[PDB]
C-alpha cells in the first residue's frame, strides 16, 4: 500500500487552522474502524504517535488535534497551531502487511520579521595552542531565514575558509539562528588585525558589522 | 513510565555486520511487539520487521529479509536487530518501537545512526565559545562550546547536565573539508549572572566513546 501525504509543505500562523491529508493507494477500512494513524516528528526526535486509528487521541497529546476520514481519504486537523507544533506529520496504515508510511507533510510557522542580534567569538587559547584558530559569529533568533554573513579581515572580504549551519525553526519562537565559522591556522590567523562579521537581514536597514582586534 | 533507550550511533566498515539493542522498561517486554523502522537521512520512514518477545517469532518486510535479523533476551527486557552486509544505502536512523496489537507504535526508541564507512571513528575535540563584551547584546551574553573534528555524526551537547535547555542553539553540523564533522552549542543568558551562574556544557560522542564537560568562564 502507498500512502501519499499532501500537500509537502504548509505554512500557517499561530491560532490559525491546519488541515493535512493522506490517501491511500486501496482502502484500508473495515466496515467499522479504520487502519490509519499519525504521528508528529520533531527535530532530532523519534514521530510521536498522536492519533490513532483514525480519529482517536493519544492520551497526553493536546486536545488541538483530531483525526478524520474513511476508506482511502484521512485528514489530520490542528484546530489552532501553536509555534510547538513545527514539525513534520506522517500518516501510517496497519491494514495489511507490511506497515507503511507516507512521505510526510512539513509544518511551517509563519510569524513577524525579526532582526538578528550579532555575537562574535575570537578564538579560544586553548585552540590556539593546538595550531587553529576558529572565529566563530552568531546570528541569533531572526526571521525570516534569508541572511548573508560576510568576514572581513583588515577590511579585506574573505572569500573561502568559513562554513555556515543554520538552525530548524524555534519550537517556542519559530525564529532561526546561525553560526558562521572563519577557520585559519595559527600562523594565517596571527598576520591580521581585525576580524569582522558582517551581517545582511531584512529586519535591518543596513548591515550590522561586529567585529574584534586580535589580542 | 514506558520507556525504551537504544544503543549508541557506530560507524560500520562496508560488507560487515551490526548489531543494535533496545533496552525496554516500564512495561512488561513479553507483552508487546517490538517493531524496528528505517529512517534515511531526509527521508521517511520503512518498516523492517517484528518480534513476539515472549516466543521470538518474526516477520520481515520483503524488502529487508536478507538485512535483517531480530532476536531478545527476556531477561535483559531487550530486543536486538542484527544488520548484515552493510552498504553505503544503509546509512540510517533505526528506530525499534513498541506495537500493543501490531497496528499503531506507541512508543519509540531515541535512534540509533548507523553510518556505513570505509572512514575511522574520532572523538571530538571542544573549546569554550568565552562570553565578552564581544558577545553581548542588549543585557543578554552569548556564550558556548565548538566541538570539532568528529566522526561519525552524530555529537550532542547538553548544557548543565540537561537543566539549562532556554535559549540553546545546537547547530547542525557541518562538514569540513577534512572529511570531519564540526558544530558549535550556543546559548544566551542575562549579562547581570556571568559572575553567579555557571555554564557547563556536556558533549557526548558516542561512537568514540568520548565525554567532555567543559566550564565556559568570562573572558
Amino acid at each position: 500500500i502507498v500512502l501519499t501525504q499532501s500537500p509537502a509543505t504548509l505554512s500557517v500562523s499561530p491560532g490559525e487552522r491546519a488541515t493535512i491529508s493522506c490517501r491511500a493507494s486501496q482502502r484500508v477500512s473495515s466496515s467499522t474502524y479504520s487502519y490509519m494513524h499519525w504521528y508528529q516528528q520533531k527535530p532530532g526526535q523519534p514521530p510521536k504517535l498522536l492519533i490513532k486509528y483514525a480519529s482517536n487521541l493519544e492520551s497526553g497529546v493536546p486536545a488541538r488535534f483530531s483525526g478524520s476520514g474513511s476508506g482511502t481519504d484521512f485528514t489530520l486537523t490542528i484546530s489552532s497551531v501553536e509555534p510547538e507544533d513545527f514539525a513534520t506529520y506522517y500518516c501510517q496504515h496497519s491494514w495489511e502487511x507490511p506497515p507503511t508510511f507516507g512521505g510526510g507533510t512539513k509544518l511551517e510557522i509563519k510569524r513577524t520579521v525579526a532582526a538578528p542580534s550579532v555575537f562574535i567569538f575570537p578564538p579560544s587559547d586553548e585552540q590556539l595552542k593546538s595550531g587553529t584558530a576558529s572565529v566563530v559569529c552568531l546570528l541569533n533568533n531572526f526571521y525570516p531565514r534569508e541572511a548573508k554573513v560576510q568576514w572581513k579581515v583588515d577590511n579585506a572580504l574573505q572569500s573561502g575558509n568559513s562554513q555556515e549551519s543554520v538552525t530548524e525553526q524555534d519550537s517556542k519562537d519559530s525564529t532561526y539562528s546561525l553560526s558562521s565559522t572563519l577557520t585559519l591556522s595559527k600562523a594565517d590567523y596571527e598576520k591580521h588585525k581585525v576580524y569582522a562579521c558582517e551581517v545582511t537581514h531584512q529586519g535591518l536597514s543596513s548591515p550590522v558589522t561586529k567585529s574584534f582586534n586580535r589580542g | 513510565q514506558v520507556q525504551l533507550v537504544q544503543s549508541g550511533a557506530e560507524v560500520v566498515k562496508p560488507g560487515a555486520s551490526v548489531k543494535l539493542s533496545c533496552k525496554a522498561s516500564g512495561y512488561i517486554f513479553t507483552s508487546y511487539y517490538m517493531y524496528w523502522v528505517k529512517q534515511a537521512p531526509g527521508q521517511g520512514l520503512e518498516w523492517i520487521g517484528e518480534i513476539n518477545p515472549s516466543n521470538g517469532d518474526t516477520n520481515f518486510n520483503e524488502k529487508f529479509k536478507s538485512k535483517a535479523t531480530l532476536t531478545v533476551d527476556k531477561s535483559a527486557s531487550t530486543a536486538y536487530m542484527e544488520l548484515s552486509s552493510l552498504r553505503s544505502e544503509d546509512t540510517a536512523v533505526y528506530y525499534c518501537t513498541r506495537s500493543d496489537g501490531r497496528n499503531d507504535m506507541d512508543s519509540w526508541g531515541q535512534g540509533t545512526l548507523v553510518t556505513v564507512s570505509s572512514a575511522s571513528t574520532k572523538g571530538p575535540s571542544v573549546f569554550p565559545l568565552a562570553p565578552s563584551s564581544k558577545s553581548t547584546s542588549g543585557g543578554t551574553a552569548a556564550l558556548g562550546c565548538l566541538v570539532k573534528d568528529y566522526f561519525p555524526e552524530p555529537v550532542t551537547v547538553s548544557w548543565n547536565s540537561g537543566a539549562l535547555t532556554s535559549g540553546v542553539h545546537t547547530f547542525p553540523a557541518v562538514l569540513q573539508s577534512s572529511g570531519l564533522y564540526s558544530l558549535s552549542s550556543v546559548v544566551t543568558v542575562p549579562s547581570s549572572s556571568l559572575g553567579t551562574q555557571t555554564y557547563i556544557c556536556n558533549v557526548n560522542h558516542k561512537p568514540s566513546n568520548t565525554k567532555v564537560d567543559k566550564k565556559v568562564e568570562p573572558k
